[PDB]
């Protein structure tokens, strides 16, 4: 299905570490689409080499590059640097439709279920219900969607100052159109969700297909001990992140060793 | 050809008590073995209290060496009973009762080990209890053969893998008796399949004993294997069945006997379609009420029956193909709009607050119509009488206008119809309702596939839909069965004997079995999907194709497909398929002892 | 199928006044036809002024070269009219006037000599009508080509010998009309199957001109063989009708057009109703001899009009002595009862008979107040928690009621064979046959023959059950008959459930073989009357009637429920193709240039 990708965006080399379980979590689960980083400037050549063995697709953005679409968005936006790389996104006219995962993203079961849905399908954030997480999203490249998100970025930005807050107010759609472009949040778990209403986590935890690990501490940094699969947070079942850390030893310190590192 | 001294002994464990699909077998196999083998037909089976009162009548002896064996049974400590059952064809029973194990701990499961170095453990029921029926199905024909002038041809038809731990005895006890085994299903592949991830593609690959140790269920499994090798002729249900059995069993069946129906379907054809259609059709208006833009003519029933199974009936296969059917109608505009029943029995409280109260609202519109109906009926024939044609406007007075004002009010709803009829005890666990969600498919607006799942076996009981399930099958315009792994198509061959075309599988038997006989399976109505040689998703796009040439089929085509179905019932008729275990039976005979009867196959 | 700028025009003497079958048709093909003419579809036919009155609204021409035409005819001393017939399908109807025009009757004549050399005798009225009503067909039809400027290609179907003037002036005329002729029998058929020992066979034989002029019927023949003859297509009712047309009318059918029935008459629960209603009138006919099973009892009727030769009513009279005799020597507990309901000169119920059936009232009364008075009696001891005492129940009340009931059945005469005495009953075919058969209704006797002498009506007292409840409770219905055209009652038998037996020289048994290789498994048995002789095909109908009556509960449901399938090859929706390709044909052989008009066979 080289028509369709799951792209994600690394900033650095820490993030560079998410984007590689992510991309073999989606590899474990059998996806039939493509794999498709996007790499700021920032990530080293070593870590860009790392990221071939997982990703199909190893995509240059650099905001800070005159050449670059953004660049002038930036001068006028310079704190949204990330947000505005993250929307290159939709710069990728080479698919029909993707599904964008943030790179602080797990995923436990295939969710090729998710090409179904069509623009803007997100799953609701936790905290205010009416905001679509930005951190798995289906979505249908476009140039012409693309300038408008730049338009928005310099004439208003974001209300949250992230990505979340301008892709929201592009797509306010989202909350009361259609029920078919609300993902379940199955898809995109955020952990403070389990761990603020833990009683559902518990009926419907089991059923998860993608965990975010929206914290303070991030998945890479998490202190890990190899001997009992141990890690020493809103993470309430430790068990989504221990899968993190093992995917990441199994299937990445090799084809890490392997490029440096 | 022809019995000289021969007798048929049907064993099974579902002679007087229905448990499974087994039951319908044999009380309709009963009728055509009655012909062949006249009296000498005797059905060994387990005694059941509510069974033998309501099914049998008891007898005495029809041979006084009979009466001898019936005496010496009850003699030593077992209360075996004779009668006739009241099925079609009268057929003798020999009801033993496996309630008399007096000895069969430590005696009859001791001898069983140094027969056959089988053992039975001491929590497993059902192999238990087959132990005992088969050491007493073993004694009696042996004892009936000792105390009678020795008939060198006796035929023993053992149906099951419970029943075959007496075929296991009878060969090794050395009894001179020509026994049938039939694996009306195999035992590791309904474990198999399911628990697996791919049982059909790696039968050849996988290693039976660890697998069927891994689940416990080795004694079973043992038992059932033991019985196909002990076994001279053996036989198996379907060719899908025949290719497990050569992996599983590890032998290959010698003959394939297909199940058969009786055509107790005639009591019409096509007048049975209509009304059990305008029955269907009066419980949609119901459910549906106020989402009625849907033309209710061109409207196309699809259903899906039988036990509860969500892999094995292939349940995921339809929903996934009636996802994809709902865009192809979505993007090229039809007036046809299709609604699919799944009737697979799950667990239920009570039936839905809105569905009960949608069904309330059908009746209360039809009340009303009545009521104004009536009132016009008296107006307009006071209007005849005086001599002029109505004045339309005046026929509806001021108290009717407030009736019917009351009624629209009711049907007034912004919500989307209920994906099931029952409130479920446990609803977020259902796999159908998961799928449902996933799939898109809410019953909305714009959907032209309306999903109603029944979880219920449809009854004459129940407030909606109160026909039971022949005449429900009679009324939809397609039965969808993309069945896995279920062996013989019961279900599937129901809908065909009624003349409603069926979608059928080469994991079916029952599609097995219309390709084989049927050159073209399409033309005759019943579709086959290749899900043996497609992968999961290439067969989902094949039954979408399938369903959409269905919906796309003009009016009188379909017509066409039912009355080309109706044809196809005498495949499936006992009359015919009645050859395939006569000829099982024959060649049992010269298996073992041949100088008596030899007859060679046609 | 280029029928923009064709008009149809049914012409029929059947049209409003319902003098005949062909009146059933009209009325039936009515609606199939207005669907592929549209509003082209006219059915010019005689007027009645009963028929204006009840059956034909009053409207003005739809299209303005009709409004001149009728305008013309109805100033120049005739009397033409338009409107909708009010049946199904409301076809325009232009109804000429056959009274009106009779000023030019003379002239009228004159014409016909010159054109046709078919003089018409003074004395017929019929034939005298007919040539007026073909003459201003004709009329219609020239004026109506004149008056619409763009000029239509117009379709006239004939239905009968009395429209036939129509066709043969309309050819002859040279018209641009594709003219259709249809002999829904031969004239000669009717008085030849009566009149000659055996007209069947020598069909070939028998020369028509001889034979009609002989009959007085000659100018009636002329005027059907030439209508054949002139007719762009001529088709017949049915395959037996067109063998009859080939020696007879000696211009072989294009098509064959069969008479089908619309399905209106559409069940079990219908079947078992009438069934009961049926077992009613037999439990009180009887009397007191009730000695039968009536479960096990199979009723029988042959319908239509009293004709003893024509529906072969002695086939069945001696088939059913027949039936009687194995019945009885063969172990019976079945017993049939024949019900003959053919029209004859009734004079009042029969003194037993009405009686027969006010003691079933009797009987049914005493039984209902007794049921009634234990039911209550019963339901308070149950209620008061006592077990009924059952000798208790019945009070001396009671057994003084039932003891006259009973005392009424009693009995020494046998059950009469005919319902309503009859005002002639030496002379009576069914009568005299029913005796010599020996069918008394007597103890012994395992066959019944009750024969109602008044078609059966809702407003009759005995029975308030119309022709077709009946028909719904019956088990089979025997059509031996000799000369039908087109069985009607046969083909209404069918499309209720009713099995039929019909013959291979009735219309609707020929069709049935034609369309169906096996008959039997359908209901419908066909009785080979065309060759064999009398006595075989007596026997042949005993063998059928006898396998009937062996048959099991069960296999009889089958038989009947597969007749209700062959509905479908009887309604009008099927059978409207056969006279539309009478059409066609018909507008392809004239004019065949223009437009689409050429034929696809």
């Amino acid at each position: 299905m080289t028509d369709q990708a799951f792209v994600t965006l690394t900033t650095n080399d820490a993030y560079a570490k998410g984007a590689l379980v992510l991309g073999s979590s989606l590899k474990q689960h059998r996806t039939t689409r493509r794999l498709v980083v996007l790499a700021t400037p920032q990530v080293s050549d070593s870590m860009r080499k790392v990221l071939e063995t997982v990703f199909d697709e190893v995509i240059m953005v650099d905001v800070l590059d005159s050449g670059d679409s953004a660049h002038l968005t930036l001068m006028k936006r310079p704190e949204l640097g990330v947000t505005l790389t993250k929307l290159h996104c939709w710069s990728l006219t080479q698919y029909s439709k993707c599904v964008f995962m943030d790179a602080d993203t797990l995923v436990l079961a295939n969710i090729d279920d998710l090409f179904d849905r069509e623009e803007l399908s997100a799953a609701p954030d936790p905290g205010w219900p009416d905001c679509f997480n930005s951190g798995v999203f289906v979505y249908q490249p476009s140039v012409e969607t693309y300038n408008q998100l730049l338009h928005l970025a310099s004439e208003q930005g974001s209300f949250d100052g992230g990505d979340q807050g301008i892709l929201n107010t592009f797509f306010s759609s989202w909350a009361t159109t259609d029920i078919r472009k609300h993902l379940p949040f199955i898809y995109n778990l955020s952990s403070i969700s389990i761990f603020s209403y833990l009683p559902a986590f518990k009926v419907f935890g089991a059923s998860a297909k993608v965990v975010h690990f929206l914290g303070r501490v991030k998945p890479w940094n998490y202190t890990y001990d190899p001997k009992t699969k141990s890690v020493k947070p809103n993470m309430t079942h430790p068990e989504f992140l221990i899968l993190w850390w093992n995917i990441f030893t199994t299937n990445v310190l090799p084809l890490l060793q392997q490029f440096g590192l | 050809f022809d019995l000289e001294n021969a007798v048929l002994f049907e064993v099974a464990w579902e002679v007087a008590n229905k448990v499974g699909g087994i039951y319908t077998v044999l009380q309709t196999k009963a009728k055509v073995t009655g012909d062949e083998w006249g009296d000498n037909y005797f059905l060994v089976g387990p005694y059941t209290e509510q069974g033998v009162r309501t099914q049998v009548e008891l007898l005495e002896a029809p041979t006084p060496a009979l009466k001898r064996t019936l005496d010496s049974m009850n003699s030593k400590g077992c209360k075996v009973y004779f009668g006739r059952w009241l099925i079609e064809g009268g057929p003798l029973v020999v009801l033993l009762d496996v309630g008399a194990s007096a000895w069969a701990l430590e005696r009859w499961k001791g001898e069983l080990w140094d027969t056959c170095n089988i053992g039975v453990p001491w929590y497993d029921r059902e192999a238990n209890d087959a132990v005992l029926f088969g050491f007493l199905t073993t004694w009696f024909l042996g004892e009936f053969l000792a105390q009678s002038e020795e008939k060198p041809h006796v035929v023993a038809h053992f149906h099951e893998w419970l029943a075959g731990v007496g075929l296991c005895l009878c060969r090794a006890r050395r009894l001179p008796v020509a026994t049938i085994f039939t694996t009306h299903a195999t035992l590791l592949g309904r474990y198999l399949c399911a628990g697996a991830v791919d049982f059909y593609n790696n039968l050849e690959n996988f290693n039976v004993d660890k697998e069927a140790g891994e689940r416990q269920i080795y004694h079973r499994y043992c038992m059932e294997r033991a019985a196909a090798h002990c076994a001279h002729v053996f036989t198996t249900v379907s060719q899908i069945t025949a290719i497990e059995a050569q992996h599983l069993l590890k032998r290959k069946p010698d003959i394939v006997t297909p199940n058969g129906l009786n055509v107790k379907k005639f009591s019409e054809f096509q007048n049975l379609h209509a009304q059990s259609k305008a029955r269907i059709q009066e419980f949609v208006r119901g459910h549906f009420y106020g989402h009625l833009d849907f033309n209710l003519d061109k409207t196309l029933y699809f259903f899906i029956a039988g036990r509860y199974e969500f892999s094995n009936k292939g349940a995921d296969v339809f929903l996934e193909a009636l996802a994809r059917l709902n865009y192809l109608l979505r993007v090229n505009g039809s007036e046809q709009t299709v609604v699919a029943f799944f009737i697979m029995p799950a667990r239920t409280n009570n039936f839905n607050v809105e569905t009960l109260k949608g069904q309330a609202v059908r009746k209360q519109l039809w009340d009303t119509a009545n009521t104004v109906k009536e009132k016009f009926g008296r107006k307009l024939y006071e209007s005849l009488l005086v001599g002029s044609l109505p004045d339309m406007n005046k026929m509806l007075d001021k108290e009717d206008f407030t009736m019917m004002k009351r009624a629209i009010f009711a049907t007034q709803r912004q919500s989307f119809p209920p994906v099931c009829t029952h409130n479920m005890l446990d609803d977020s666990s259902d796999p159908i309702l998961t799928t449902i969600r996933r799939i898109g498919l809410f019953n909305s607006s714009a959907d032209r596939v309306k999903v109603i799942f029944h979880p219920e076996f449809l009854s004459s009981t129940s407030p909606l839909l109160p026909v039971d399930y022949e005449e429900f099958v009679r009324g939809c315009h397609l039965g969808v069965f993309p069945s896995y792994y279920e062996p013989w198509g019961y279900t599937p061959a129901e809908c065909t004997v009624m003349g409603i075309p069926s979608i059928s599988t080469n994991l079916s038997g029952f599609g097995c079995f219309m390709e084989e006989h049927i050159a073209d399976p399409s033309a005759y109505g019943i579709y086959i999907l290749d899900r043996r040689f497609r992968s999961l998703d290439d067969s989902c796009s094949q039954l979408t194709s399938f369903l959409y040439s269905f919906c796309q089929q003009s009016r009188r085509q379909r017509i066409i497909q039912r009355n080309r179905t109706e044809r196809l019932s005498d495949l499936l008729d006992w009359k015919y398929l009645g050859r395939y275990y006569m000829s099982a039976r024959h060649m049992a005979l010269s298996k073992a002892f041949p100088e008596h009867f030899t007859y060679e196959p046609n």
